[PDB]
């Protein structure tokens, strides 16, 4: 899911 | 059930909040443990552009705290624990053990340049950098150099530590930016 | 350069 995907990728990089 | 209490325990999250993530995960990866493959996948989804392997892999194995070659949900949600909640000394520490490839204790300026040219290959095509950085090798010449303070080729935690503070750039790569900005 | 920083937080949007 692109949506969780996105979701932890945030917390590491955004 | 009673693992949920244990990872509530062990985390900076709240058991609905341990929960969420885990159906999410759980739905994401069914088997419950993902590899470096399906880790590069989750990037290359992002950065189709770039080749992502590299540091998609270097990320996967801080996660991949016991070095299975897999990550477990329990590793999962506790890397999101430290680097979303934990102080700031912990999300040094996390990014410390990215940085620190061979895991010895210290950054060399090898495994730096590994780092920094792992996020170039992922990203560098959709940036355009200061012509005197506009390399893995002048940018590390400056920043390595800048934080070996002993000048002995071998970055201490603590070099890394007051070297991000002081040039919060360093890490820009990471969430620890906005911490130190 | 912030350029990398700049680049996540468009490219990891939500
Ligand atoms: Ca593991
Ligand atoms: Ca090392
Ligand atoms: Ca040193
Ligand atoms: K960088």
């Amino acid at each position: 899911n692109i949506e969780f995907r996105k979701a932890f990728l945030k917390i590491l990089h955004s | 059930p009673e693992v949920v209490e244990e990872l509530t325990r062990k985390t900076y999250f709240t058991e609905k909040e341990v929960q969420q993530w885990y159906k999410g995960f759980i739905k994401d990866c069914p088997s419950g443990q993902l590899d470096a493959a399906g880790f590069q996948k989750i990037y290359k989804q992002f950065f189709p552009f770039g080749d992502p392997t590299k540091f998609a892999t270097f990320v996967f194995n801080v996660f991949d705290e016991n070095k299975d070659g897999r990550i477990e949900f329990s590793e999962f949600i506790q890397a999101l624990s430290v680097t979303s909640r934990g102080t700031l000394d912990e999300k040094l520490r996390w990014a410390f053990k990215l940085y620190d490839l061979d895991n010895d204790g210290y950054i060399t300026r090898n495994e730096m340049l590994d780092i920094v040219d792992a996020i170039y290959q992922m990203v560098g095509n959709t940036v355009e950098l200061p012509e005197e950085e506009n390399t893995p090798e002048k940018r590390v010449d400056r920043i390595f150099a800048m934080m070996d303070k002993n000048a002995d080729g071998k970055l201490t935690l603590q070099e890394f530590q007051e070297g991000s503070k002081a040039d919060p750039s360093i890490v820009q790569a990471l969430s620890l930016y906005d911490g130190l900005v």
